[PDB]
């Protein structure tokens, strides 16, 4: 799954 | 500013290729920057951004009542990205990089 992420301030 | 409550026009996509949009930032060495564009429906946004160069884009959701990028909700689409621009988006991201490196030094 790659060319996408979610938007989340911190590694989890 | 006045250019982006509700109607916006200069960094979300929704015409041109959207894959073509990870061809032009891998052309971006050092930091690449940030953009938007437009799923398979009305109903989801993603944004398509990068750093180094592997380019990876993202999938904003959205309800029948707010918005939600991630961990916090915003039916704003430009409020979403208006605190979140100058607060941390993924584990490093920070939209901080509206333009590709050229002449931002």
């Amino acid at each position: 799954d790659n060319d996408y992420i979610i938007p989340l301030p911190d590694p989890k | 500013g006045s250019p982006g409550i509700h109607e916006s026009k200069e960094w979300y996509h929704a015409s041109l290729t959207r894959a073509q949009a990870e061809h032009m930032l891998m052309r971006v060495p050092r930091d690449g920057a940030f953009l938007v564009r437009k799923r398979n429906e009305p109903n989801s946004y993603a944004i398509s951004f990068r750093a180094e160069g592997k380019i990876k884009h993202c999938r904003v959701q959205q309800e029948g009542q707010t918005v939600m990028l991630g961990n916090s909700e915003f039916d704003s689409l430009v409020d979403l990205i208006s605190y979140y621009e100058k607060h941390p988006l993924y584990r490093k991201m920070k939209l901080r990089y509206p333009i590709n490196e050229e002449n931002s030094s």
